[PDB]
């Protein structure tokens, strides 16, 4: 049959990794690592949660360049726990007025199709959030974030986020 | 720049309590403080007494009305409205600007969002609650 | 001397008028009935000076209400 | 002598094509080209207007106005001016004028802001004696900037902004035409001869302001004629004016077939009669798209008004006749207007307009250009157009509102040297 | 601490209070310092009150009695007029002859809306804000 | 955000001084010039004197005749110097000079009060620069 | 040979060569000294200042037309130090008549313009110098030098 040529997420082609390496949960969720430019790919092969009653979460920068207040984010990650932390995950959208280090005070959350079995965690999806900030100075953020009461374990897996402001260009032979 | 706002969102609670009288009917002073959901075809009420806590005096007594800054329209809708109903009526109220931007001849009208945002930051900080008040309903009428 | 458009032997003579209508159907609309005539004589090529390219147009909207 | 000068000259092509966007309500510049004092001017415009893809089908249409002004140094850095083209060779640099450190942002004089944020003075004062002269309800106040630097964005990236189509409450009489005069007089005695002179006032007074304001027309009035130039009024050279509509885009596929989206795009030619150039300047083009002002609680001033008394619904022409302005108020034509906020109006007014009607069932649906709410500041505030309030029927606001490509066919008879000595220096 | 803006007319007002005296009769310093409500017939009043003070802070502190200030009339009207009041209070120095809201060398009246946000904030510096009769 | 031509001058000032340290000012006059008290009527004159004194700075140090003053000078001075409950006051005593712009186009546009203090006060928001020496004092 | 007048003083200064202009290792110091110019040096002031100026002007090739202002300006500017720049400017003020030059086209400067000028120059606006340069450069093509 014919070869399919759409997805809720599109990756970026570079890859990061994950360069620290003990995350502690927290009602202050630490930004897992300084924020990117408007799409990235962040991938850890061992992550150590220090139990900790919270969430660690990854981030995007809005690139706010493009007339349009409404666009689209997508979030494609796949994580192993090894221990099964009974934790929810989803896409927060969070401004800030300087490099976040930890999802503030106020924040938002959606609600992500994903895939849950035990300590792991699936989901190449996207939301609809307004990407320009509610507040003057402020750059908003939207990110990928796990949240429970952990019990100190570790993880390993790749999370993506990227931001539909412009699309990808792939080869359609029969074009 | 945003404390200052935050702060005179704040000033204007205060100024509020004051309030000399307010033109609203015992039942409006519900659409507008009750916890039953405003729906599409309410917005007018709504809006027309979201506004009337605003201008509320100004009318009364006989003098024309005037731009409400945001930080004002914030504290009101923040004062009276109810949670359930803060969103809509911030939509509802989607327009006016900050003192800043008044102070400084800047077209800058804020756009729902903001509205919103800004009660919701001056509603943790408010504590002078509505509730507590019941019984500034006695300023509610013609008299 | 100066032409202007308007707002928002005899046989020749009558010729010439037919073909100010005509202007004016391109020019937009309408003129003045002594410049239309001389909006007649304009050629398009003679690269001088033609005075059918001196005028002011005229539109009745800003002329009564003074904004557009 | 110069004696044959009047005549000989090439013909240049400063023709060229532009592709632009603007926002509905704003007064945006398309394509300013310089002109010589002697040079002739020929400008042919083509191409298409559209609006950006729309979220429902087509419905109302919006009216496109091209303008093409004429605006001589002398009015701009006037005198300095004078001086200037006098000394030649030896003259003190024209003035500029700073602009905010953003590439769109001097983007209404169609012009990509510079790197340096500067621009020549009279590409700005140009617009603002157009604004001013022409755009601008005549009873709100001059514009006065400096150098765009003190326009916000909005104003700056986009054009600044006009007045609704001309309608009963979007523009009445000017705010403070008089309801009434008063003559002081003796507790006991009125002095028929100043009663006279007073009326004799009133009249006058009455014409020079509506029939009346230029110099010139005074001095004219009286008979003589005069070139005083200093309004700086610009030129206008031509106008030209279009309705703009497409078609609709029919869905086809199972979850839309009933579905359509309305695509807009007109076709347009504006062209500029060949016109002399008297002294050096510039040349604005500007185009400007508005959606007809109708809204969707407007009402009927005699249906809403209540109560209806002899002089609303006689229609009496005697009572009318003098009969000063009423005080007409927002809430007598709006279905939820604030009465707070009255306007002027020529008392017959109602029997001479009839307002355009929207029922209810669009009222609260997505996608229609009609006047949602109405509006609410003051007689200036409420005239001015928000262009925001049309965002909402636009798939997307990407490229602005109406974007439009167009060859700007222009040619000049002007006279420069060939590239002869121009380029062959013996 | 944007306060900034006010502190000389603020300080000014507070000095002539505790010491000299403004042109009011005592009634007078009444409906403008007051909780009554201000009616449409009151205007003129209300206004020649409001205009005393400012004159007054202002001769306290040398300035000139014409262009007065607009953070001065907030202030002043801030610090005397009661909350009940502050928006009419505005409203009426709304275009008042003797202010001058300047822009970019463009003197244009004041505009009520201006006013009442200046003064809004104003507001803020509320310690010095609590108009004690005695206490 | 926005520098505009008129306040990075502005800024330029503010250092101009940091630098020129030399006034012609008396440890008192300095004093209040600097002090929290307020400005009373009686006291304009010293105001100016001192006000003035640091905008001609080293000029009236020594014997040398002045010039009329950038105003955004005037204002980082007002700005650096004056403490904010005698900022206004400050500027009213300076009033009447002219932006750059107007001084390099003959276009004599004297600034009023309220523009003087409006630009200072804009200056006044580029405080991380604006944090004062002792070696100020030292100079009598 | 193009050199912006601009870029010769920042050149001349960044490798501190007094040489390429006309003055003595002193002199240079004295003129870029944090030391307060007194009365009694005014002449060596001037002296000084008017020297940088003519003098990256020959650095650059443009004949010796008296100078303009926005480049005395950038010298100042570029040279005289912050707590001299007030009075550096009052001395370029005058129009003091020395026959070096051309009176021929001696125009007074004014004070305090000129101070405005450098002020801004002293800050990051170099327009006001190129926009100035490139006058001069047409004066003369037109005038017959290129």
């Amino acid at each position: 049959m014919f070869q399919t040529f759409i997805s809720r997420h599109n990756s970026n082609f570079f890859s990061d990794k994950l360069v620290l390496t003990s995350v502690t949960p927290a009602s202050s969720a630490p930004v897992l690592q300084t924020p990117k430019a408007t799409s990235s790919t962040l991938y850890f092969d061992s992550l150590t949660v220090n139990a900790g009653n919270g969430g660690f979460l990854h981030c995007i920068q809005m690139d706010t360049s493009v007339n349009a207040a409404n666009q689209v984010v997508s979030v494609g990650a796949d994580i192993a726990f090894d221990a099964d932390p009974k934790f929810f995950a989803c896409l927060v959208r969070f401004e800030s007025s300087s490099v976040p280090t930890t999802l503030p005070t106020a924040y938002d959350v959606y609600p992500l199709n994903g895939r849950h079995d035990g300590g792991y965690y699936t989901v190449k999806d996207c939301v609809t959030i307004d990407v320009l900030p509610r507040t003057p100075g402020n750059n908003v953020y939207v990110g990928f974030m796990v949240w429970s009461n952990f019990t100190a374990t570790k993880c390993r897996g790749l999370v993506s986020l990227n931001q539909v402001i412009k699309e990808i260009i792939c080869l359609q032979p029969l074009k | 720049e945003q404390s200052v706002r935050f702060q005179t969102a704040l000033a204007s609670i205060k100024l509020i309590q004051a309030s000399a009288v307010l033109d609203l009917t015992e039942d409006d002073f519900d659409f507008l403080t009750s916890n039953k959901v405003w729906i599409a075809t309410d917005r007018s009420r709504a809006r027309r007494c979201v506004e009337a806590c605003v201008y509320g005096t100004l009318d009364f007594v006989g003098y024309p009305r005037f731009p409400a800054p945001v930080e004002f329209i914030a504290a009101v809708i923040a004062y009276y409205v109810h949670p359930v109903n803060i969103q809509t009526a911030c939509l509802i109220m989607e327009g006016a600007e900050f003192t800043e931007n008044i102070i400084n001849g800047v077209e800058r009208p804020v756009k729902a969002a903001e509205l919103f945002a800004f009660t919701l930051r001056v509603r943790a900080g408010n504590t002078d609650v509505l509730t507590d008040a019941e019984e500034n309903v006695r300023q509610k009428l013609r008299a | 001397m100066e032409q202007l458009t308007k707002n928002q032997r005899k046989k020749r003579d009558e010729i010439e008028a037919g073909k100010s209508y005509c202007s004016r159907r391109f020019g937009g609309a309408t003129c003045d009935d002594k410049s239309a005539q001389i909006y007649a004589r304009f050629d398009k090529n003679d690269w001088r000076i033609q005075p059918a390219e001196f005028y002011r147009f005229h539109d009745a909207e800003v002329n009564t209400f003074g904004y557009f | 002598s110069n004696i044959q000068t009047g005549a000989e000259r090439m013909p240049h092509d400063l023709s060229h094509l532009g592709f632009l966007a603007g926002q509905i309500g704003r007064l945006i510049t398309i394509s300013t080209t310089p002109v010589i004092a002697g040079d002739s001017f020929e400008m042919d415009a083509v191409g298409a207007l559209r609006l950006s893809p729309l979220r429902r089908g087509l419905a109302i249409d919006s009216t496109v106005d091209i303008f093409t002004f004429y605006v001589p140094h002398r009015h701009v850095y006037g005198e300095q001016w004078i001086k200037f083209m006098k000394d030649g060779v030896n003259a003190t640099p024209l003035p500029t004028v700073n602009t905010t450190g953003y590439i769109d942002h001097a983007a209404f004089l169609g012009t990509i802001n510079p790197d340096t944020n500067k621009i020549p003075k009279h590409l700005f004062q140009g617009y603002l004696n157009i604004y001013n002269n022409y755009f601008k309800a005549p009873w709100m106040p001059d514009r006065t900037e400096a150098n765009p630097n003190e326009l916000n964005q909005d104003d700056a990236r986009f054009g600044f902004r006009c007045c609704h189509l001309k309608n009963i409450w979007t523009a009445p009489l000017p705010p403070e035409t008089e309801l009434s005069r008063q003559m002081t007089t003796s507790t006991t005695s009125i002095d028929i001869m100043g009663l006279q002179a007073a009326y004799a006032n009133l009249h006058t007074d009455q014409e020079r302001d509506y029939f009346m304001q230029r110099y010139r027309d005074v001095i004219s009035s009286f008979g003589g004629k005069t070139s005083y130039d200093a309004d700086n009024r610009p030129l206008l050279v031509m106008r030209s004016n279009l309705w703009a509509s497409g078609y609709d885009v029919d869905g086809t596929d199972q979850t839309s077939l009933g579905q359509f989206s309305g695509r807009v795009q007109q076709t347009y030619k504006h062209s500029v009669p060949r016109f002399f150039v008297p002294e050096h300047g510039t040349m604005f083009t500007l185009a400007l798209v508005r959606f007809p002002p109708t809204a969707t609680k407007e009402i009927q001033y005699l249906n809403a008004k209540g109560a209806l008394t002899y002089t609303d619904i006689a229609g009496d022409p005697v009572l009318y006749g003098n009969l000063p302005p009423r005080e007409i108020s927002m809430k007598d034509v709006f279905r939820s207007g604030d009465s707070s906020k009255k306007f002027k109006i020529a008392e017959g007014q109602w029997y001479r307009y009839a307002p355009s009607y929207v029922s209810p069932a669009y009222h609260l649906l997505e996608g229609f250009p009609f006047i949602q709410e109405p509006p609410s500041g003051d007689l200036q505030e409420r005239v001015l157009i928000r262009h925001h309030d049309y965002d909402q029927c636009f798939q997307s606001v990407q490229l602005l509102q109406w974007n439009s490509q167009v060859k700007f066919n222009v040619t000049v008879y002007r006279n420069l040297p060939t590239t002869r000595d121009s380029i062959m220096t013996s």
